[PDB]
Order: C-alpha cells, then sequence, then structure tokens
C-alpha cells in the first residue's frame, strides 16, 4: 500500500495511479472505498484553470459516476455528488468564456454575435442545471439585441421580436435578478419595433 | 472480363453546377477507352474531382455512384448518380492539447465560426494561422471533422501538440502581464504564463571589453479585442576611454483589408543617444548625439511553416525618416563632431523571399524546396555635407559579428571573411544582396529540425549612394547545414567560395567558413 503516502505529499499523479491500478486489478484491492475515493479526489485536485485543456476533468466526471455505481452504499456518494457538480460548473465556465469572447470581438470579420448566442445556447442545453444559467441567459439577450442592430434592413423586425422573446423568457425564468436594468433598456429600445 | 469502349456519359441529381462544366471536369468524351479510375480518380480522389467540388463547398452530406448500362458488344453507357444534401453549418469547435496557452489565445485566430457555413478555404487558412503562430508544433496537425446528418451540422475537433519556446538571454514567448499584476486564482510558484504575450531579456556581463543590457515586450492583441499590436523595447551598452549607447522605442501594428487580408502595416517611433570621448572607430570622436526616427513598414507574409517553409512568400517595404533639420525647420577632422548634435537621414529598404516546392509536396511531406532572396537598401541624406555617421550598413560574412556594436546595421554576405566589403572609412550607404538556395531537410520533429542546402549568393555595398549599381556584384557559391535545438535557436555551418576580388585584392576571396547562431 503506497497511495496514501503520495496523497499526503500532494503528489496527486502517483497517488492516483497507485490507487487506481490496485482497484482495477482486483475490484477493491484491499482498501475498498477509501482507495476509490482518495483516487477520485486526487484526480479532481489536478484540475487545470478553467480555460486550459480540461483533459482530466472529463475523466474525473466519468470516474466518479462509475464510483457511484460500484459502491452505492458509500457515504462518499454525496462527496462525489457535489464534486461532479463542481466539475460540471467548470466545464460550463469554459463555454461561457468562449461565448464571452465572441461577444467581445463582435461584428469583426465574420459575424461572431450569432455565434455567441448559439454557443451559450449549446451551454444551456448541454448542462441544464448549472449555476451560470443567469449569466448565459443575459448573454443571449445582449447578443440578440446586438445582432438586431447590425442586421440588413429586410431582416431586423424578426431579430427584434427574438430579442423581446428572450426578454420575457428571462423574466419567466428569473422573476427577480440583479441584471434586470440593462435588460429593461434592451426592452425599451426593441419594443418600439 | 470487362468491356473497353466509352459510348456515352450522363448525369442525374445535380442542381448546383452546370452539366457541361462537370463533363469538362470529368474529362471524358464519347469514343474513348473504358476504364474505372479514369472515372473514379476524377470523381472521388483528386482535388478537382466532382465529389471534392461538393465537399469543399460545405455540402458534406453527399454520395455518388457510377451506374453502368447498355453493357453490349464493346461498350458501356454511363450515368452519374449523386445526392445533394443541405449545406453544413458549424455547430461546435473543440480544441485540445493546450497545456500552457488559454483558448482565448487561439479561438481569436480561427477563421471558422460556430453558426456560419462550412468551407475548406476557411479551415485551411485557420490551420495556416495556427502553424504560423508557433506556440504549437507546425507538423502533425489535422482536424477531426464530425458531421451530424439529423441536425445537418458539423463540429470540428482540433487536436494540437504543444511545444515550449525558451532559451545570457531569455525568450519567454507566452508570458502574461495581467497574470503578473493580478494572479487569477493561484500563481503556484510558476511564471505568469498565458495570453500569447512575449517578453525577452539579453545582455553581456564581460565588463572588461563588453557590457550591455536589453529588454523587450510584445503584445499581439492589444486590448484583447482587435488584431492590432503593441511593441516596446530598450537597451544600453559599454565598450572600452569608452563608448556609451542607450535608447528605446515604441511601435504599433495593424492588419489591412485593401489588397488582401495578408498585408500588415507597422509604424514605430524610436530614440537613441550615443555618448563618447577619445573614441576612434567611428568618425565621431568627442561629444553626444541624438536621433528621433519615425518608421513605416508595409509587409505581406503567406508562408506555411516558420522553421522550414515550403510555399508562400515574405515581402517587406520599409522607410525610416528623421526630421530634416538642415531645411528651414532648423536652418543654420575639421568640424565633423559639430553639426551632428542631431543626426539626419532617411533610410529605405526592400526585402523579399520566395519559397517553392520542387517535388509536389503534401505527399512525402519531407519534400525538397527552392528558396530565393532579394534585399536592397539606401541611406539617403537631405544635405550633401551633413551625412549621418550612424545607422550605416556593414556587409560581409556571418552578419552576427556586427551585433558587438549597435550604431550600424550588419548584413551577411556569405563567402567573404567578415565585414570585408565595408572597411574603416568606407562605410556603406547603399547595398544589394541577392541569391538562390536549394534545400533538403534531414529531419522535421517537435524538438529538433535539420536541413542541408546549397546556395548561389551575390552582393555588394557602396560608400557613395550615387554609384549604386545592382548589376556589379561580388559573386559567391557553396554549401551548408543548420540545426534547430529544443531549448536554443539555430546553429549552422556554411562554407562558401568567394569568386570575385575586393578593391583590387584577392585576399578576402577563396574558401571561407561561417558559423551562424541564433537566427538570421
Amino acid at each position: 500500500m503506497l497511495g496514501m503516502s503520495y496523497y499526503n505529499q500532494k503528489d496527486y499523479q502517483t497517488a492516483a495511479q497507485t490507487f487506481i491500478t490496485y482497484f482495477n486489478t482486483y475490484p477493491r484491492g484491499t482498501f475498498t472505498e477509501l482507495a476509490r475515493f482518495h483516487a477520485g479526489k486526487s484526480l479532481f485536485l489536478d484540475t487545470p484553470e478553467p480555460r486550459l485543456d480540461q483533459s482530466s476533468t472529463y475523466q474525473a466526471i466519468q470516474q466518479l459516476q462509475m464510483f457511484m455505481e460500484y459502491f452505492p452504499n458509500s457515504t462518499k456518494k454525496q462527496e462525489a455528488q457535489d464534486m461532479i457538480f463542481a466539475l460540471q460548473d467548470k466545464l460550463v465556465l469554459k463555454e461561457l468564456y468562449s461565448a464571452k469572447l465572441y461577444y467581445n470581438l463582435g461584428n469583426y470579420l465574420g459575424n461572431n454575435y450569432e455565434s455567441c448566442v448559439i454557443t451559450a445556447q449549446n451551454a444551456l442545453k448541454d448542462y441544464p442545471y448549472t449555476d451560470y444559467r443567469e449569466e448565459l441567459s443575459i448573454l443571449i439577450l445582449r447578443a440578440r439585441h446586438e445582432m438586431a442592430i447590425y442586421s440588413v434592413e429586410d431582416k431586423k423586425m424578426d431579430r427584434y421580436r427574438e430579442t423581446i422573446d428572450e426578454y420575457y423568457a428571462f423574466k419567466n425564468e428569473f422573476p427577480e435578478s440583479k441584471y434586470l436594468k440593462e435588460a429593461e433598456k434592451i426592452f425599451n429600445e426593441s419594443q418600439k419595433v | 472480363g470487362q468491356k473497353y469502349y466509352l459510348r456515352n456519359v450522363t448525369w442525374v441529381g445535380n442542381t448546383l453546377y452546370p452539366s457541361e462544366q462537370l463533363n469538362f471536369l470529368l474529362r471524358m468524351k464519347k469514343g474513348d477507352v473504358y476504364n474505372q479510375k479514369l472515372l473514379g480518380e476524377r470523381t472521388s480522389t483528386d482535388d478537382d474531382a466532382i465529389g471534392n467540388l461538393y465537399y469543399n463547398n460545405g455540402y458534406l452530406f453527399y454520395n455518388l455512384d457510377p451506374v453502368e448500362v447498355n453493357i453490349v458488344g464493346d461498350s458501356i453507357d454511363l450515368e452519374m448518380r449523386i445526392y445533394e444534401g443541405r449545406q453544413a453549418t458549424i455547430n461546435k469547435i473543440n480544441i485540445s492539447g493546450n497545456d500552457r496557452l488559454y483558448e482565448n489565445v487561439v479561438r481569436r485566430e480561427l477563421r471558422i465560426r460556430p453558426g456560419q457555413l462550412f468551407s475548406k478555404d476557411d479551415l485551411m487558412r485557420s490551420l495556416r494561422e495556427i502553424q504560423q503562430m508557433g506556440h504549437f508544433d507546425p507538423e502533425k496537425l489535422q482536424p477531426d471533422i464530425q458531421p451530424d446528418p439529423v441536425n445537418g451540422t458539423v463540429d470540428i475537433g482540433l487536436p494540437l501538440t504543444s511545444k515550449a519556446n525558451d532559451q545570457l538571454s531569455l525568450k519567454f514567448t507566452n508570458f502574461s502581464v495581467a497574470n503578473l499584476l493580478r494572479p487569477g486564482e493561484n500563481y503556484r510558484g510558476i511564471l505568469p504564463q498565458g495570453d500569447g504575450q512575449t517578453l525577452t531579456i539579453s545582455g553581456q556581463t564581460n565588463a572588461k571589453y563588453y557590457q550591455s543590457y536589453s529588454i523587450s515586450f510584445f503584445d499581439p492583441w492589444f486590448g484583447g479585442k482587435r488584431p492590432n499590436s503593441l511593441s516596446v523595447s530598450a537597451f544600453f551598452s559599454v565598450q572600452t576611454k569608452s563608448i556609451k549607447m542607450w535608447g528605446l522605442s515604441l511601435g504599433w501594428g495593424k492588419r489591412l483589408k485593401w489588397p488582401d487580408d495578408y498585408f500588415t502595416l507597422s509604424a514605430e517611433l524610436a530614440y537613441q543617444r550615443y555618448n563618447l570621448k577619445d573614441w576612434q572607430y567611428f568618425p565621431v570622436t568627442n561629444g553626444k548625439c541624438n536621433d528621433l526616427s519615425l518608421s513605416l513598414t508595409l509587409a505581406r507574409n503567406s508562408i506555411d511553416n516558420p522553421i522550414f517553409p515550403r510555399t508562400g512568400s515574405d515581402f517587406s517595404l520599409s522607410v525610416q525618416l528623421t526630421p530634416p533639420y538642415s531645411l528651414f525647420d532648423g536652418k543654420d577632422q575639421d568640424n565633423m563632431n559639430k553639426l551632428h548634435r542631431w543626426v539626419e537621414y532617411h533610410k529605405w529598404k526592400f526585402k523579399a523571399k520566395t519559397y517553392t516546392p520542387l517535388m509536389d509536396y503534401i505527399a512525402h511531406p519531407k519534400c525538397l524546396v527552392l528558396m530565393t532572396r532579394t534585399e536592397f537598401g539606401l541611406l539617403g541624406h537631405y544635405n550633401k555635407y551633413k551625412k549621418s555617421p550612424f545607422g550605416t550598413f556593414d556587409v560581409g560574412g556571418d552578419g552576427m559579428t556586427g551585433y558587438s556594436s549597435y550604431a550600424t546595421e550588419s548584413i551577411a554576405l556569405r563567402g567573404y571573411e567578415n565585414s570585408s566589403l565595408t572597411p574603416y572609412g568606407k562605410e556603406g550607404y547603399a547595398y544589394a544582396r541577392l541569391g538562390i538556395e536549394l534545400r533538403y531537410p534531414l529531419m522535421l520533429e517537435t524538438s529538433t529540425n535539420i536541413y542541408v542546402l546549397g546556395f548561389l549568393e551575390a552582393g555588394n555595398a557602396w560608400h557613395d549612394i550615387s554609384k549604386f549599381n545592382p548589376f556589379d556584384l561580388k559573386r559567391s557559391a557553396g554549401i551548408g547545414v543548420r540545426i534547430f535545438l529544443p531549448m536554443i535557436g539555430m546553429m549552422g555551418i556554411d562554407w562558401g567560395y568567394g569568386f570575385d576580388k575586393i578593391n583590387g585584392s584577392k585576399e578576402y576571396g577563396g574558401s571561407q567558413f561561417h558559423f551562424i547562431l541564433g537566427q538570421e
């Protein structure tokens, strides 16, 4: 048995590989849920900053999901539950930065504001229950109005009504929110047309 | 057992392109030998084939089938059956392998966008930009295209392979000032990396003949919102009675849209001061001199690989003025340390390179290339007598040797000793350098890159600009090799035989060796 020594020295790679290789070669090795869950947190703790490669975070998600079904009896099911939530929020934060980048560049070469709305909508659909739903929704609303401004004169009223639909959808989703003031100026500009 | 006569050809399913144009692009006619590849290679493999003519235009939801009918006697009648789907819109872009570089840095240089229609030229251009950026390996890049026929969209995976660029001197290539002044969440003992910004420091600490300090910083996306860049630098140096030089500069670059979108304009403003007493290798001997210079440079760059380019070109046209104090703006050894409190000149340059493959390429990508160079320069003067003692050209040899001094511009001319064509009292106010090269690489890899070449140079320089003559040159020839190191720049070996004489003497010609370091 070695993994816990590597875990105490914060060498997460060796701790992780000495734990997992032992409970892969025999379903519990001889340390059972302790090795599994130490390996799960060790794999979690190497997590990069939210805009690097993310390779270990998908692996962490699937490893914790498969832990929940190898040992559903464990009290560490909760400790994996909130961990997979934290990982999901980081994965969503990456996509949120992507959508923010497309809003920042804007109507530069290409379009980039239609890209912003579809990127953040993909975020909303791929991870339904994240914290960042408010930020993603307001980013949709801002990008909708931004597209409505610069569109060709034959195709502006439809973008305006899409913007007002997003306004009422944001109110339906969040009857109160800290971002309502800018939303309401967007509404007051678009409801005229 | 097969037939051998092409009796007719036919098309069905097409709407997007005219049937006669596809007859031409299929390169067939009735009354010709029946084959299979003759059709297939021209319909499913080659870059002008019909299938590629649909695929590259974003119509990826397609299929195709050569139908054979009337299989009688010697003949077959043929009909092209194809499927036209809906033009694919990009749904997602996934990028992986970026160990040490935020996605912010790379997604801003992509030419494709989510929500726009797919096209081959945009994807190829995006890969060219990534290759030229240099933070990833220029080889072993290929996109993982995945379509979805139910929603009719495509998502692109970009697997990338990383390499770190760093070399007394230091070449931090992905160093961030925002991460320096305010760490994100944990600096964790690491340098403040990211954002694609670069920082560089260099200097000599010999101090008994040479001493120097220098620093530079470059931000390719200033403000993080547009492709316009900021560049700043500064320097200082002693050399043994001594000579003192220091200065700084600030510059600003911008991508253009007029001829094409490869052109980049650059503007820069610079300051320098020279400090001397009882010094002797310059015409100036005692005093202090200044210069303010404004530079405009127009450049175009279209190559594929920085380290061993194989297609494209690199053109530059530059002009560098300092205000004309001799005219009414400023109006009024014998008196030469006089009147050069402020120095005056206007320097012009043209510089072009041109890389072609000679054996197809793409296939057997090790390839073989022919290069080509053509550099001209002029250091003009507003007034016949107040010619600048600083900024002159120095030519002959490796070129690197001249960076023991910073008041001149050193130009390599291979096969002629060092600084041979421009000795003391004959400083160069105009020059020309031409020359072919044929190159073959031995190895191209992430860590190290190797290639061998034979050249054919020709160059010259003049002390008097009015005697510029680009058809009277000191010819050369030779062979050489170069090495790129995992944690250092180039090192290479060049041998050359100088053919013509210099100033009536053959002493500097003949066999010569040059030892290149860093980068030309």
